RNA sequence: GCUAAACCUAGCCCCAAACCCACUCCACCUUACUACCAGACAACCUUAGCCAAACCAUUUACCCAAAUAAAGUAUAGGCGAUAGAAAUUGAAACCUGGCGCAAUAGAUAUAGUACCGCAAGGGAAAGAUGAAAAAUUAUAACCAAGCAUAAUAUAGCAAGGACUAACCCCUAUACCUUCUGCAUAAUGAAUUAACUAGAAAUAACUUUGCAAGGAGAGCCAAAGCUAAGACCCCCGAAACCAGACGA
RNA sequence: CCGAGCCUGGUGAUAGCUGGUUGUCCAAGAUAGAAUCUUAGUUCAACUUUAAAUUUGCCCACAGAACCCUCUAAAUCCCCUU
RNA sequence: CUGAACUCCUCACACCCAAUUGGACCAAUCUAUCACCCUAUAGAAGAACUAAUGUUAGUAUAAGUAACAUGAAAACAUUCUC
RNA sequence: CUCUUACUUUUAACCAGUGAAAUUGACCUGCCCGUGAAGAGGCGGGCAUAACACAGCAAGACGAGACCCUAUGGAGCUUU
RNA sequence: AACUUGACCAACGGAACAAGUUACCCUAGG
C-alpha cells in the first residue's frame, strides 16, 4: 505494498447508475494473427463469440484487426479516457471471453 | 564518456510571436578534464550559484584554491561567448544559473607504501559545468515568516478529516 | 556480447517507454488514431445512452461552425464538390433554450421556495461551461466533435453538448430529453 | 563395486560373490550356513544338521547380491542333470 | 563402497565359501525342446516331417536357439507333450528322455542322438556364415 | 549496463537450402535398399564415434583405444590424465 | 539425432595452461591453483566434453511402422499424388511450378521415384533449379523429409516397391543373422 | 552450447521496483534492496490481521466516547443492545455516533432502559411481569 | 549532468583429410650469436611414489597394431580391495564439417611479450565510428554501482498499516551458517557487473514396437524382448615420488 | 616460516572437516535404534517417497498370562463389540 | 466487557514443515519446423545465484583523512645564511 | 622519583598543492533497569530527545589483535 | 586319504603381520 503504490477513494463516472446505467467501455480493439500458434484462441473467439458480443454491446465499437502478430491483444477504452491494453496469447476462447466481459463490466 | 553539455548551445527555439515574453538567453560553457578533484572544485562551483556574473568574478578572484582561477576563465569565456555567440545585449546582465562539478576521466598510477606494500595512487580529474542566464539574479527566496507558519499550521488543521469512518 | 533476441527486444520497448515518458508526445485527437470508423462511434453513442437519435441530426450536432470554416480553407490552398455543410448553430439553440427551460422547470417543482435568482445562478451552474465541459469529455462527446483545434475549446465543447441535446429533443420529443437532461445535468 | 572398468567401461561381477552364493533364475539366493565345518564335536547333532542346510537370503540381501553380479549370472541355464534345475522355477507362489 | 559395512565383516564375506557355481563355465548346456513345441512346429509348416530333422532344420523353423559361445552342446528332447505328439518325424537331437524317446516312436517315426562339438555345433546352426568363412 | 542497447542483425535463416532441403534422405537406406547398407554408416564423424554411443568415460576409453597411438604427446597425456580421473569418479571412489 | 555429433568441448582445470603450483600470497593452499573454475581464465567444471555422440537405432520394425504411418497421412490428408511418371513435356522449372499451383498442391513437394539411375532427365533438370521442389529415389524416402515436404508425389513403380519393402516387416521372421547374408528367399 | 542468462536485467527491476520508495542504498543496491523488499511484502501479509484488530480497537474506543456523553459504560452498551435484539455491529455503532448523534443518543437511551429493566428483575423473584423492552421476540 | 554504458570482430575449439618443418649474405657450443692453431669429455642401466584397500605392510594404472562379440567369462588376488585374458568372431570409413566459443568466453597468447625470479621457472592485461575522416563541430539520446542536479529537523533493522498530510500514531529483536528443533553472545558479507557448483541407465517403473518369441550375428526368453525416458556437485592440507634449478 | 630449499611434472594426489551448491507450483514428508581401530563417519535397523497387489488395521468386553513373598500401586500383554 | 491465523459469517479454496521423493509448469539459449514488434510444438544443453573467508573488473567508505615538498633577498645578474 | 616546570625543534592545528591503507551486512547508530545480561544503541518498562561542523578523550561498540582435545594423517629423530 | 582338528584372534563382529617422542614441530577443524 500500500505505501509503495498509489490509491484513490471509492468513486463513480459521472454518478453512474444515479439516473441511468452507462457503459463506461466504448471501445475493443483487437490484433489477431491469420497465423500464428498464440492467436488460435483469438481467431476461433473472432469466428463464435466476437458477433453474438457485439450484438450485446451495441454502446461498445469492437475493432477485429487481423495482421501478423506474435503476441494477441485486445486494447479496451473507456468514457473517462482510460485506455487498458491486454494479452491474449495463447488463451483459449473460454479464457478470451472472460477477459472480454470482465472489460466490458469495468468502469 | 558523455558530452552533452556542448551540445546545449546548438537548440534552436522557433521566432517568438510578439505577444510572447522575451525569452532570457542560455549560455551552456565547460572545461573537461581539469587537473582538480571534484570534491574541492564542488565549493566553488556551489559558491557562485545563483551569484550574477561581475560578482562571481569577483569571488573567485579572491578566493586562494586552484580551482577557483580555472573556473573564473571558464565564466569570463562564458561571458564572452554569450555576447558574441548567443546575441546577449549587455554582458554584464547575466547570472550563474547553474554551476557544478563532475568526475573526470581518472589516471591510476603504481604508488608505494612505507612497508612495502604495492598501491595504486589515482590521478583525479574533474569536469566543471556552468549555465549563465540573460537578467538580473533571481533574488533569493526571503525566511519564512511567522505569518506564513501560522497560515500553514492552521492550514493543516483544516484539512484534517474523520479518519477511519463513513 | 550475448547472443540472443528476446531480451534485446524487451529492452528496446523498456527504451521506448522511457523515451515517451521523457517526451510526452503532444495530444492529438481520437480520431486521428487507429481503430476509428465516425459512423460506428456515431451508432455507439445514441445506443450507449439507450436514445434513439436520428442519425442525420445527431452528425450534424458534432459539425461546429470553427470546422466549416477550417476545412474551407484547406480545400482552396490545397486546391482540387459543393459542401452543403449544416453547422450545429442552430441544433445548439433549440438544446441550449430547451436545457435551460427544462432545469427551470425541474428546479422550481423540487424547490418551491427558492427564489428566482437562486433558480437562474443553479441553471447557470448546471449547463455552465465547467459544468457540461465535464460531462460532455466524459460521453465520449468530445471524440465525436468535429472542430479546428484539439483540444476542443470549452465553449466550442459546451456549444456541442447541447446541439446533441437539441438533436435528441427533435428525435425523441420533449419528455425523453427531460429524462437525459435529469440523469446527466441533475445529478451534477 | 567397480560400475565402469577402466578397460570396457562395464560394470565388474564381485567374485566373492560367486564363490559363496548361489542364485536361482527365480531371483533367490542360496548359500551355506557359517561355521558348518568348524568344531563339530562341541556341537549338538541338532546344531550340526541346521548348520549343513542350504538357506535362502532374506529380500535386502538378495538385492545387494543382484547389484553386484551382472547378467550372465542371472541368464537361465540348462545343465545336464542339474541338482537344483526344480528349484529354478516358483510354484503357486501368489504373493 | 558397497559391500562395506562400516567395519565389520561384510554379510557377503562371512558367509562360507562352497562350490556352486565351481566349474559353470565347462558344464554342458542343452536347450530343452519339447514334443509340445516339436508339434506345434510341424502344425504350422515351419519344420516338415518330410525329411530328416536336425539342429538346421529346428534352427532355420526359429523352433530352437542355440548359444554355443555359452556352452550350449545342442538340443536336449523332453518329454513335455508326449501324450498328444502325433507326428511321424526322423529327427536328431543329443539328448532324449526315455519318454521323448517312446513318443516317438510309438507313432514310426526315428528318434537318434548324436554328438556335435562346440566348432561343429556353431557350424550346423548357421550354416550360411560358415560358409562365408571360405574354410 | 549487460544488455545490448541496439537489436542485433536480424536473423535470416534458409529452411530450404540443400542441406536442410535433403535432411533425412537415405537414413532408411537398409530398410528399402535390401539392408545392404545399415544407416549409421551413414553418420560421418570421429572415426572412434560412429554409430557408437557412451559416457566421457567410455567415450574416452574408447578414443584412447582407436586413435591413441596417433595423438599428440600433450593431447594423450590429457587423455591419459582424463581417463584415470574419470575412473575414479565414475566408480565413486 | 541419431547421426547428431556434438564437437563442442571446453578445458577443465587439469587442461588449462600453468597452473600447476600453488598461489604464494599469504598459506600456499588456500587456493589450489590460478585455473580453479572459480578462477577467471580457469578451467571449466562441468562444461561439455565433446566430440560427443547421440547415435541410438529404433526396432527396424518401429521404424518402418512410420514409414507407413506417414504414407498414410499424407493419403488421409489429400496431400499423396500418385503419378504414372515423373516424365515432363519440358525441362523448365516454371512449368513445373505453375503445374503444382494449378493443381493446388503446395509451396513444397517431395518427388519420389522408382531409382536414381532411371530418373527421367526433364524431371531433374526442372527440380535441380528449384528449392521447394525435390527429387529422390525410392530408397532415400523417410519421414523427415515427408513432413517436409506439404505434398508428396509418388509414382506408380515407387508404391509397389514401398508396399513389398514395408510389408515384408510385417510376415518376416526374426533374424538369424543380419539380413544382408544370404537368405533362402532374400532378396526376392 | 553455452548459455547464458540475458535478461537479467529485468529479473533485478521486479526487486528493485518495490524499493524505489526505501531510504538508502536499500532503494537501488538489488542485494539490499531485496532483503528490505521481502521484509516489506511479509510485513504487508501480517498487517491485514492487525488492520482488523486496530479497526475494532478504533470503534470500541470511539463507541465508548460517545457512550460516555450520555453517561453510559461501553459494557452496558452493547451488552443491553443485544438484549434488545439490535445486532448494530461495532463498525456501524461508531458511524452512528460521528454522523447520526440523535440517533445514537436514542440507542444509548435504549441500553439505558434494558439496563434498569434488568436491574428490576434482579430484584423481583419473577413474580412479577418482564419489562417491556426486555420482551424477547421468538423466531422459528 | 558526469563517470559510464552498449557493439563484432580478432581469433580460437572440436573433427575430417593429408605423414610436417627449415642453407639470401654474415654471425653463432669460447662469456652462443665472437673471421683465423696440435683435438681427444663422450650416449646406452627395472620409473618412482601413489590414486584404493576408508590405516597400512603383498596387492591397483598409465604402450605394443581390427570396431563388434566371446566377456566382465576363464583366471589372478591380505581369494580382500581389486585386477582380468585368449581361442574364436568379425563391420564400416567419400576431407573441405559443427543444436562449438565470440574479448572475464574461446588458445596463456595482441605474447611466451610486458612483468616477476640468480636460475630452472612463473606469466598477464587489452580492441570496437562511418560507404568515405582527402566527410570530425559527427556518431542523437535513454540503462549498474558511484556521484551531481538537490545536506540535514525529536524516535530507533528504517519498513508495514495507513493517512488530507513526507514525518509524527500503531505494529515489527536484519539475514545466513552452525550450536538440540535455541543466534541481541558465535560464523560471513562495502557495493555494482560478469563468472561460479549433480556427470550412472544393470535392474525396476513409464510409454511405444513385435510377441513364444524379441533383437539389423554375439544376447535374453517358463510373457518375454527391443527402443526410449529418467539417478549420483564446487572450492580448500601436510606429505610422498621423478627430474631439473640454485652457494 | 628451511626441523629440512626451490621449480616442473606425477596432480583435478590423498585424507579430515568446514563452507557453498543458482526459476515456480502441487502432493507426500521429522525418526531418535544396533554393530564398527567405531562414536565429527558408516552399513544393516527406526521414520520417510513413488507405484503396485491384496485384506484387514487402529480403538478395544469378558476370559486369560508364577511361583518365589509383591514396596504395589500406577500400568502392560492379549482382545470381540464398537 | 475486552481478547487469536480457534469458530461462525460473505466469497474463495490445490496455495505455511527441512532433507527427500513424486507430479506439473517455466526464464533465456541453441536446433527442427512454425512464426514474423518477438511467437508456437518439439529436440537439445556450458540452462537461471541476496546466501562463498571464491575470481576478475568498476566505483564507494575510511577521507580530501594519514602522509609528502621549495634556505633568503634581488636586477634573476648575483649576493647572503647555514 | 618526591613533583613537576620552562623554553627550542619536530609533530601538531589553520591556509594552499598533491593525495594512501586496514576497515565497512544495512543503519534514521541515546540513557537507566529488566530480560541467562558484568551478553543490549536495536527486545520489555521507564526516561531523554530541533538540526548540523571542528578539536580532544579512550569507558563501550568495533577492531589491530598462545593453550586444549579431537584425524583409523604426516616427518624428523630415538631405540629394548 | 578321509572323517576332521587348530589363534586368551580377551581391543573377544576378530586388519595376516608395526613402538616411543616433538617445549624445533608440520597439516586439519572445533
Ligand atoms: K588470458
Ligand atoms: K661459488
Ligand atoms: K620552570
Ligand atoms: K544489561
Ligand atoms: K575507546
Ligand atoms: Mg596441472
Ligand atoms: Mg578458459
Ligand atoms: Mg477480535
Ligand atoms: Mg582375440
Ligand atoms: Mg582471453
Ligand atoms: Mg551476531
Ligand atoms: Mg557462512
Ligand atoms: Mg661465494
Ligand atoms: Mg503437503
Ligand atoms: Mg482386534
Ligand atoms: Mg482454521
Ligand atoms: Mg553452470
Ligand atoms: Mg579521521
Ligand atoms: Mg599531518
Ligand atoms: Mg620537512
Ligand atoms: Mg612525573
Ligand atoms: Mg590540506
Amino acid at each position: 505494498t500500500a505505501r509503495g503504490t498509489p490509491s484513490r477513494f471509492l468513486a463513480s463516472v459521472l454518478h453512474n447508475g444515479l439516473g441511468r446505467y452507462v457503459q463506461q467501455l466504448q471501445r475493443l480493439s483487437f490484433s489477431v494473427s491469420r497465423d500464428g500458434a498464440s492467436s488460435r484462441g483469438a481467431r476461433e473467439f473472432v469466428e463464435r463469440e466476437v458477433i453474438d458480443f457485439a450484438r450485446r454491446n451495441p454502446g461498445v465499437v469492437i475493432y477485429v484487426n487481423s495482421r501478423p502478430c506474435c503476441v494477441p491483444r485486445v486494447v479496451a477504452e473507456y468514457l473517462n479516457g482510460a485506455v487498458r491494453e491486454e494479452s491474449i496469447h495463447c488463451k483459449s476462447v473460454e479464457e478470451i471471453s472472460t477477459l472480454v466481459q470482465k472489460l466490458a463490466d469495468q468502469s | 564518456i558523455s558530452r552533452k553539455w556542448e551540445k546545449k548551445n546548438k537548440i534552436v527555439y522557433p521566432p517568438q510571436l510578439p505577444g510572447e515574453p522575451r525569452r532570457p538567453a542560455e549560455i551552456y560553457h565547460c572545461r573537461r578534464q581539469i587537473k582538480y578533484s571534484k570534491d574541492k572544485m564542488w565549493y566553488l562551483a556551489k559558491l557562485i550559484r545563483g551569484m550574477s556574473i561581475d560578482q562571481a568574478l569577483a569571488q573567485l578572484e579572491f578566493n586562494d584554491k586552484k580551482g577557483a582561477k580555472i573556473i573564473k576563465e571558464v565564466l569570463l569565456e562564458a561571458q564572452d561567448m554569450a555576447v558574441r555567440d548567443h546575441n546577449v545585449e549587455f554582458r554584464s546582465n547575466l547570472y550563474i544559473a547553474e554551476s557544478t562539478s563532475g568526475r573526470g576521466q581518472c589516471l591510476k598510477r603504481i604508488r608505494y607504501h612505507g612497508r612495502g606494500r604495492f598501491g595504486i595512487m589515482e590521478k583525479v580529474y574533474c569536469h566543471y559545468f556552468v549555465k549563465l542566464v540573460e537578467g538580473p539574479p533571481p533574488p533569493p527566496e526571503p525566511p519564512k515568516t511567522a505569518v506564513a507558519h501560522a497560515k500553514e499550521y492552521i492550514q493543516q488543521l483544516r484539512s484534517r478529516t474523520i479518519v477511519h469512518t463513513l | 556480447v550475448k547472443k540472443g533476441f528476446r531480451a534485446a527486444f524487451r529492452f528496446q520497448k523498456e527504451l521506448e517507454r522511457q523515451r515517451l515518458l521523457r517526451c510526452p508526445p503532444p495530444p492529438v485527437r481520437r480520431s486521428e488514431k487507429p481503430n476509428w470508423d465516425y459512423h460506428a462511434e456515431i451508432q455507439a453513442f445514441g445506443h450507449r445512452l439507450q436514445e434513439n437519435f436520428s442519425l442525420d441530426l445527431l452528425k450534424t450536432a458534432f459539425v461546429n461552425s470553427c470546422y466549416i470554416k477550417s476545412e474551407e480553407a484547406k480545400r482552396q490552398q490545397l486546391g482540387i464538390v459543393l459542401l452543403n455543410l449544416k453547422s450545429n448553430q442552430e441544433l445548439s439553440e433549440q438544446g441550449t433554450s430547451f436545457s435551460q427551460t427544462c432545469l427551470t422547470q425541474f428546479l422550481e417543482d423540487e424547490y418551491p421556495d427558492m427564489p428566482t435568482e437562486g433558480i437562474k445562478n443553479l441553471v447557470d451552474f448546471l449547463t455552465g461551461e465547467e459544468v457540461v465541459c465535464h460531462v460532455a469529455r466524459n460521453l465520449a462527446v468530445e471524440q465525436l466533435t468535429l472542430s479546428e483545434e484539439f483540444p476542443v475549446p470549452p465553449a466550442v465543447l459546451q456549444q456541442t453538448f447541447f446541439a446533441v441535446i437539441g438533436a435528441l429533443l427533435q428525435s425523441s420529443g420533449p419528455e425523453r430529453t427531460a429524462l437525459f437532461i435529469r440523469d446527466f445535468l441533475i445529478t451534477q | 563395486l567397480t560400475y565402469f572398468s577402466a578397460r570396457k567401461g562395464k560394470r565388474k561381477t564381485v567374485k566373492a560373490v560367486i564363490d559363496r552364493f548361489l542364485r536361482l533364475h527365480c531371483g533367490l539366493w542360496v548359500r551355506r550356513k557359517a561355521g558348518y565345518k568348524k568344531k563339530l564335536w562341541k556341537k549338538t547333532p541338532a546344531r550340526k544338521k541346521r548348520l549343513r542346510e542350504f538357506v535362502f537370503c532374506n529380500k535386502t540381501q538378495s538385492k545387494l547380491l543382484d547389484k553386484m553380479t551382472t547378467s550372465f549370472w542371472k541368464r537361465r541355464n540348462w545343465y545336464v542333470d542339474d541338482p537344483y534345475q526344480k528349484y529354478h522355477d516358483r510354484t503357486n507362489l501368489k504373493v | 563402497r558397497l559391500g562395506f559395512e562400516g567395519g565389520q565383516t561384510p554379510f557377503y564375506i562371512r558367509i562360507p565359501k562352497y562350490g556352486f557355481n565351481e566349474g559353470h563355465s565347462f558344464r554342458r548346456q542343452y536347450k530343452p525342446l519339447s514334443l509340445n513345441r516339436l508339434q506345434y512346429l510341424i502344425d504350422l509348416g515351419r519344420v516338415d516331417p518330410s525329411q530328416p530333422i536336425d539342429l538346421t532344420q529346428l534352427v532355420n523353423g526359429r523352433g530352437v536357439t542355440i548359444q554355443p559361445l555359452k556352452r550350449d552342446y545342442g538340443v536336449q528332447l523332453v518329454e513335455e507333450g508326449a501324450d498328444t505328439f502325433t507326428a511321424k518325424v526322423n529327427i536328431e537331437v543329443q539328448l532324449a528322455s526315455e519318454l521323448a524317446i517312446a513318443a516317438i516312436e510309438k507313432n514310426g517315426g526315428v528318434v537318434t542322438t548324436a554328438f556335435y562339438d562346440p566348432r561343429s555345433l556353431d557350424i550346423v546352426c548357421k550354416p550360411v556364415p560358415f560358409f562365408l568363412r571360405g574354410q | 549496463i549487460g544488455i545490448r542497447l541496439t537489436l542485433p542483425p536480424p536473423k535470416v535463416v534458409d529452411r530450404w537450402n540443400e542441406k536442410r532441403a535433403m535432411f533425412g534422405v537415405y537414413d532408411n537406406i537398409g530398410i528399402l535398399g535390401n539392408f545392404e547398407k545399415h544407416p549409421k554408416e551413414l553418420i560421418r564423424g570421429p572415426i572412434w564415434l560412429r554409430g557408437w554411443k557412451g559416457n566421457e568415460l567410455q567415450r574416452c576409453i574408447r578414443k584412447r583405444k582407436m586413435v591413441g597411438s596417433r595423438m599428440f604427446a600433450d593431447d594423450l597425456h590429457n587423455l591419459n590424465k582424463r581417463i584415470r580421473y574419470l575412473y575414479k569418479h565414475f566408480n565413486r571412489h | 539425432n541419431f547421426k547428431r555429433i556434438s564437437y563442442a568441448k571446453t578445458k577443465t582445470r587439469a587442461e588449462v595452461r600453468g597452473g600447476g603450483r600453488k598461489p604464494w600470497p599469504q598459506g600456499r593452499a588456500r587456493h589450489g591453483s590460478i585455473r580453479s573454475p572459480l578462477w577467471r581464465g580457469g578451467g571449466v567444471a562441468h562444461g561439455p566434453r565433446g566430440p560427443t555422440s547421440y547415435y541410438y537405432m529404433l526396432p527396424m520394425k518401429v521404424r518402418a511402422l512410420g514409414l507407413k504411418v506417414a504414407l498414410t497421412v499424407k493419403l488421409a490428408q489429400d496431400d499423396l499424388h500418385i503419378m504414372d511418371s515423373l516424365e515432363l513435356p519440358t525441362g523448365d522449372p516454371q512449368y513445373l511450378t505453375e503445374l503444382a499451383h494449378y493443381r493446388r498442391w503446395g509451396d513444397s513437394v517431395l518427388l519420389v521415384d522408382l531409382t536414381h539411375e532411371e530418373m527421367p532427365q526433364s524431371i531433374v533438370e526442372a527440380t535441380s533449379r528449384l528449392k521447394t521442389f525435390n527429387l529422390i529415389p525410392a530408397v532415400g524416402l523417410n519421414v523427415h523429409s515427408m513432413l517436409k515436404h506439404q505434398t508428396l508425389v509418388l509414382t506408380l513403380p515407387t508404391v509397389a516397391f514401398l508396399e513389398d519393402k514395408l510389408l515384408w516387416q510385417d510376415s518376416r521372421y526374426r533374424p538369424l543373422y543380419p539380413f544382408s547374408l544370404p537368405y533362402s528367399d532374400f532378396p526376392r | 552450447l553455452r548459455n547464458r542468462v540475458t535478461d537479467r536485467y529485468f529479473r533485478i527491476q521486479e526487486v528493485l521496483k518495490h524499493a524505489r520508495h526505501f531510504r538508502g542504498r536499500k532503494n537501488r543496491c538489488y542485494r539490499l534492496a531485496v532483503r528490505t523488499v521481502i521484509r516489506a511484502f511479509v510485513k504487508c501479509t501480517k498487517a491485514r490481521y492487525l488492520k482488523k484488530k486496530n479497526m475494532r480497537t478504533l470503534w470500541i474506543n470511539r463507541i465508548t466516547a460517545a457512550s460516555q456523553e450520555h453517561g453510559l459504560k461501553y459494557p452496558a452498551l452493547i451488552g443491553n443492545l443485544v438484549k434488545c435484539q439490535v445486532e448494530l455491529n461495532r463498525k456501524v455503532l461508531a458511524d452512528l455516533a460521528i454522523y447520526e448523534p440523535k440517533t445514537f443518543k436514542s440507542l444509548a437511551a435504549l441500553a439505558s432502559r434494558r439496563r434498569h429493566e434488568g436491574f428490576a428483575a434482579a430484584l423481583g423473584d419473577g413474580k412479577e411481569p418482564e419489562g417491556i423492552f426486555s420482551r424477547v421476540v421468538q423466531y422459528h
